[PDB]
């Protein structure tokens, strides 16, 4: 319990996200900058 | 629909027939359920 | 009789009258007797 | 509580529906546990046809499923707009639906697990209305930037050549939408062009859209769009450059969470009582109603 309150509230992370299932071609072109 | 007194009467009559081992398991399960219910009600209604 | 407590009711000697008739469907005290003696209502009346 | 004796307290607790793990009917739990000790599965009850027939099936059977009588009253309730604003008073009391909208607060309230909450929040896209009614669709949308749930009312308004088609709009994310449309008359389009109003072309389809086909498009509509009572203008453009243009406006409103939270409450309490997966319950509810009800 001493280590538990030190860690505190475990963060919630929603599985529903803005990530769009993009094509490999498009994800590559997007991430190709710099 | 059966009123709570009817249910409590049935619970008592049914419980009277159990043996020590089954009564021990029934009481443990009832205590766990009661603890959960009382904790939630206290949080909602009694906690400052 | 008293442990485990049945529906938060404490059993003790009193001047009230308890029915041992099997078909009478007695109060919680009859249930206490049945649980303590580990017998049903008909056998409770037979024991009486 | 001003209650002195134990059984009055357990009677109160048996009906304290506004709290997150009540109502708790103690006598019912005792009876169910005693039955599942003495005759697991009611083999002896069902082996005696007369006794089994003195009961209703739904009564003996609902003691297997651990549905208490007040929980049965909760789950039976006819949740609709026009009573949700007071059935929230019955089922949640004083906690603001804006606070209970936050996933962390709701998970703490139901004492749920994180992965348990995650599948209910996926199901939340089903928890809304499933189809347009009175040209309205009322639906939750998860703001994945913080996971919070927001309820949108979409109000349809046919503006132009409504004899061409039916059109319907169904959000799934922030500025992210499904648009569905279904034609009534045939025009041999060289292509189908669909725009925000007649302005920003959101999708185009080559060839002629056919009658009685529901076509779909994963369009987007942005804040400066959806703050308006924007039109959506569709246009079958024929090889002649003639068109069957048709359009409808779609007003987007943010809306109260009452009817959402009451359905999520029914779903959580049912899943927890029957220890059945939410996917299983969703696969059961669709076999009665095309609305998740």
């Amino acid at each position: 319990m001493q280590a538990l309150h030190l860690l505190g509230d475990k963060p919630y992370l929603p599985l529903s996200t803005t990530w769009s299932d993009p094509r490999l071609d498009r994800a590559a072109d997007i991430t190709t900058q710099n | 629909t059966p009123t709570y007194a009817q249910w409590e009467n049935a619970a008592g009559v049914l419980t009277a027939g159990l043996n020590s081992q089954q009564a021990n398991t029934l009481h443990a399960f009832l205590d766990e359920s009661r603890s959960a219910a009382l904790s939630t009600y206290y949080i909602r209604q009694v906690a400052k | 009789f008293n442990t485990p407590l049945l529906n938060g009711q404490y059993f003790s000697t009193g001047d009230e009258e308890i029915d041992l008739n099997s078909g009478s469907t007695g109060d919680w005290r009859k249930t206490i007797l049945k649980r303590a003696f580990n017998i049903d209502d008909v056998s409770l009346f037979r024991l009486l | 509580s001003k209650l002195e004796n134990y059984t009055k307290v357990m009677e109160m607790l048996s009906t304290f529906r506004p709290s997150g793990a009540t109502p708790y009917h103690d006598a019912y739990e005792n009876v169910r546990e005693v039955i599942q000790l003495q005759d697991p599965g009611l083999e002896q009850l069902n082996a005696s046809p007369a006794i089994a027939g003195l009961m209703h099936q739904a009564s003996l059977l609902g003691i297997n499923a651990s549905i208490s009588p007040e929980l049965f009253n909760i789950l039976t309730e006819e949740i609709t707009e026009g009573n949700a604003e007071e059935l929230y008073k019955k089922n949640f009391g004083n906690i603001e639906p804006a606070s209970l909208a936050m996933p962390e607060y709701l998970k703490r309230y139901y004492n749920l697990s994180d992965e348990e909450l995650s599948q209910f929040i996926g199901k939340a896209s089903n928890f809304g209305q499933q189809e347009y009614s009175n040209n309205q669709l009322i639906t939750p949308v998860v703001n994945s930037s913080d996971g919070t749930v927001k309820v949108y009312r979409i109000t349809r308004e046919y503006t132009t050549n409504a004899y061409q088609m039916d059109v319907e709009l169904f959000p799934f994310g922030g500025e992210n939408y499904r648009l569905d449309y279904k034609f009534k008359n045939f025009y041999n389009a060289s292509y189908l062009s669909i725009k925000l109003n007649d302005k920003r072309e959101l999708v185009r389809t080559e060839g002629a859209p056919q009658v009685n086909i529901e076509y779909s498009a994963n369009i987007t509509l942005n804040t400066a769009d959806i703050s308006q009572p924007f039109e959506i203008g569709l246009t079958r453009v024929l090889p002649s450059g003639s068109w069957a243009y048709a359009a409808a406006k779609f007003t987007v409103e943010e809306y109260n969470q009452y009817s959402f939270l009451l359905k999520l409450n029914k779903a959580i309490r049912l899943s927890r009582a029957t220890e059945l997966s939410p996917t299983i319950l969703e696969g059961i509810v669709r076999s009665v109603n095309l609305q998740l009800d």
